[PDB]
RNA sequence: AAUUAUAUAACUUAUCUAUUUUAAGUUUGAAAUUUC
RNA sequence: AACUAAUCCUAGCCCUAGCCCUACAAAUAUAAUUAUACUAUUAUAUAAAUCAAAACAUUUAUAAAAGUAUUGGAGA
């Protein structure tokens, strides 16, 4: 079958024990010469509809195993 | 400024700005079906701007999908797609998708795949037909339009009949 | 205000500045001052002067009485955080 | 005008002033000290004097090290002093022949070695010479710790050395978890390399990492002047009471 | 391992100077390269059985990569360090 | 805080208010606070330019001194 | 054209890989030199 | 004694010496200088050639011993 989509567009210090590698988190901006930090979850403190994502259907209380055809 | 135009997420039969998404893996189990033989109806024989041969719309169940048209494919014809390897000769209607094991030696085929699951990549041009030179157990010999004879597993899907425009290869 | 989707303006009351105008009735200060009034030598206020004027007297009284401890720095006026105040010294959260 | 100190002395002046001076002495010594790598592709002269055959006179001798290129990939593996020798070759080893640009590649491999100190098996790029050195060093962990940085010739090896030194220095219980008795044996086996925790932290650190670490060490949040004056007032009042 | 030597004699720099290399001094002679040679012999202990090179437990001398690429890569052979060598003989003595 | 620009100079960077953290703000990360390698040539020019500036002012002062000698 | 043509590329042998009982040859030519 | 013109002395520089250096607000790398989310974020292989060899080909610098021993189409 012909493949559609040009191929062009198709897709140490840390291991050391007892110490934590230095990262540019303090710098607050990326620099190639410092290690990439691992960031904990961020808390906005309020709900932004523009960035909010709907909860999955199965988690809804009204979810029913039987299929209702509308 | 170059962005690939082949980025349509959903397969559709409507022309796409037009391009019609062709399906070269003939036996793809459609919605609400098990991986067992299923049948489809040739709704219309349309013209494909991007291919020399004419594409015939084949629809079955709840799925409609464009496919290449064989020599005798016409509107309203019925096309069968079977995965089962027939113990005896299987009834052959031109345009039907059957394993090479099902078909008997000498039957003209097209839209063959070199490897099982690869999908149709050869005999997709107008007037191209593959001849089943030999058949033994799970292996068959299919003559491709380049005249190169290749041996493939019987699991590979072969569509009976020649491609439309039977005299395309005879063009002067 | 904020420009939401669909190119629609939606004014936000909180972001709209409100001019707090003081009452000038009973206020004795005017734009100009007498030439008869002698000018005062400039003495810019500093943290040392502010601490001495306000915080020093309390500690001096407490130190003599002995009722002083490190835990009660907030008692003498230290603010652990600027949160909760409408006007935060740092980061500044109010306009001029 | 002209610079009173040459450009090469600019680095020395920078090291002698600012945060560089404040850097730990142990780390500063490690950076300052330079040790010649063990010869591999060239043989140093055994004697310092030889008799020139033509004149029959004793003359002092000098050593010319062969140029060797060590790619950064060696810094991610454990090479036993082997390196890429880049240069020109004469075909058939006769000067009368044509000159061809040649890159001589020692045969490189990726292999797994077990570290007792870290109790983990590491897959590393290694050469046959390194394996012999590891056996001569009486263990992979011993080889990393015993071998100096220049002879080791690997940033990854240096990172292992810092971890091993830090692990050994701290008596960290992380070594061989749930096996306290086994943990002590490893520490005793490699006890020779036990050093102060401060020194082990800075082993193998890059210059950019070292400067940031020292900057973080000396960074201090601004002191609220309220607290400073409170202590000063109390000190003055306490002094007056005396 | 590759060993090279400069073709052109470089003028001596004396007691405490460094000679200045030139274009003709940049050309080198290859005295010995392991690449052109067949693999040199390497000493290894077979930890498994390989066809027609002996049996597990023996010490065999085989060409470095030939032994390494086949025996060690599959795991058939292992390196004999001084520490494990004394352990193996002690283990063999108890065997 | 004090930050290094792409020109190699050290300048005080005033922080800005954002609703998201820096790491979740790609545009802020897009802003460059690092100096390119080619700035090394510029750094030498700055030192030379500073030395040149001292020479030029001394030459300027000398011309002014001519006025003092000429007038008196 | 004559003369060579260890750029490369191939094959043979090494090489490197599997198993298991680039170098040296040669060939093409990236080219080189001389003449026309 | 005529119109066009002309007259002036410092504006400043140059070479050495000396000397390393460590000299408002607001907005900004997004489209720089756009007060808040988009889109992740990144330079550089021998320097060569020209040139000299009157062309061109290996080649062609960049305290005394001494321009000696040596090297070189033994030639610049």
């Amino acid at each position: 079958a012909y493949e559609w989509g040009v191929r062009s567009t198709r897709k140490r210090v840390y291991e050391i024990p007892g110490l934590e590698p230095i990262t540019y988190e303090g710098k607050k901006h990326f620099v190639p010469w410092l290690a990439r930090p691992i960031f904990p979850p961020w808390e906005r403190g309020w709900n932004d509809p523009r960035f909010h994502r709907a909860a999955p259907i199965h988690e809804q209380t009204l979810y029913k195993e039987e299929p209702c055809y509308i | 400024k170059f962005v690939s135009w082949k980025s349509r997420t959903k397969y559709t039969v409507k022309p796409v700005k037009n391009y019609r998404m062709i399906d070269f893996l003939r036996f793809r189990p459609e919605k609400e079906k098990a991986p067992e033989p299923f049948e489809e109806k040739v709704v219309v024989v349309r013209y494909d701007p991007c291919r020399s041969a004419d594409i015939a719309l084949v629809a079955g169940g709840s799925r409609k999908r464009w496919i290449i048209a064989t020599e005798n494919m016409k509107a309203g014809d019925t096309i069968l797609n079977s995965n089962h390897i027939g113990r005896m000769a299987v009834a052959a209607q031109e345009g039907d998708a059957h394993p090479l094991g099902a078909l008997p030696v000498g039957t003209l085929i097209n839209n063959v795949e070199s490897e099982p699951g690869r999908g149709a990549q050869y005999i997709r041009a107008a007037g191209t037909c593959g001849v089943l030179l030999r058949k033994v157990n799970g292996t068959a010999i299919i003559q491709l339009p380049s005249k190169r004879q290749m041996q493939v597993l019987e699991s590979c899907t072969a569509t009976v009949g020649r491609v439309s425009n039977v005299n395309h290869n005879q063009r002067v | 205000g904020i420009y939401t989707s669909d190119r629609k303006f939606v004014q936000i009351k909180e972001m709209v500045p409100e001019f707090v105008v003081p009452d000038l009735t009973g206020f004795k200060l005017k734009p100009y001052v007498n030439y008869r009034a002698p000018a005062g030598i400039d003495t810019p206020l500093t943290a040392k002067a502010l601490f001495q004027e306000t915080v020093a007297p309390a500690i001096e009284k407490d130190f003599k009485e002995g009722t002083f401890d490190a835990n009660n720095l907030e008692k003498y006026g230290f603010e652990p955080t600027q949160e909760g105040k409408l006007f935060q010294l740092y980061p500044k959260n109010f306009p001029r | 005008p002209l610079h009173r100190y040459p450009v090469h002395l600019w680095q020395k002046l920078r090291l002698r002033q600012g945060i560089c001076a404040r850097l730990p002495a142990h780390f500063l010594r490690s950076l300052e000290e330079e040790r010649t790598p063990t010869p591999v592709h060239y043989k140093p002269h055994g004697t310092k004097f030889k008799i020139n055959p033509k004149n029959g006179q004793r003359e002092r001798v000098e050593d010319v090290p062969i140029p060797v290129h060590y790619p950064p990939e060696s810094q991610q593996g454990l090479w036993g002093g082997e390196g890429l020798i880049l240069g020109y070759r004469y075909a058939n080893n006769d000067k009368l022949s044509k000159r061809v640009k040649k890159v001589w590649k020692p045969q490189l491999f990726t292999r797994e070695l077990y570290s007792e100190i870290l109790d983990k098996k590491f897959t590393v790029t290694v050469t046959m010479r390194t394996l012999d050195l590891i056996d001569e060093a009486y263990g992979f962990d011993f080889y990393i710790l015993k071998t100096p940085k220049e002879d080791l010739g690997s940033k990854f090896g240096m990172d292992l050395k810092r971890g091993m030194l830090l692990r050994l220095a701290r008596q960290d219980p992380h070594l061989h978890p749930e096996n306290p008795e086994r943990r002590a044996a490893i520490y005793d086996k490699y006890r020779s390399f036990v050093i102060p925790e401060a020194e082990a932290e800075w082993v193998g650190l890059t210059l950019e990492e070292a400067l940031e670490k020292q900057r973080l060490l000396e960074e201090k949040d601004p002191v609220p002047l309220f607290k400073v004056y409170v202590e000063e007032l109390v000190q003055r009042l306490q002094e007056q009471v005396l | 391992t590759v060993i090279v030597e400069r073709w052109w004699k470089v003028p001596l720099a004396g007691e405490g100077r460094k000679p200045h290399l030139h274009r003709r001094h940049r050309v080198y002679k290859l005295v010995e390269d392991t690449k052109h040679r067949p693999k040199d012999n390497l000493e290894l202990i077979l930890t498994q059985s390989v066809d027609e090179i002996g049996v597990r437990g023996d010490l065999v001398s085989v060409k470095k990569s030939v032994g390494r690429n086949k025996l060690l890569s599959q795991g058939l052979a292992v390196y004999a360090s001084p520490e494990n060598r004394k352990l193996f003989e002690e283990e063999k003595s108890l065997r | 805080a004090w930050r290094r620009d792409i020109f190699g100079r050290i300048v005080w960077h005033k922080f800005k208010q954002w609703p998201i953290p820096w790491y979740l703000n790609k545009r802020y990360n897009r802003r460059r606070f690092f100096a390119m390698p080619y700035v090394d040539r510029f750094i030498r020019l700055r030192i030379e330019k500073h030395a040149r500036i001292e020479a030029r002012k001394r030459s300027l002062q000398k011309k002014k001194e001519k006025i003092l000698h000429a007038k008196f």
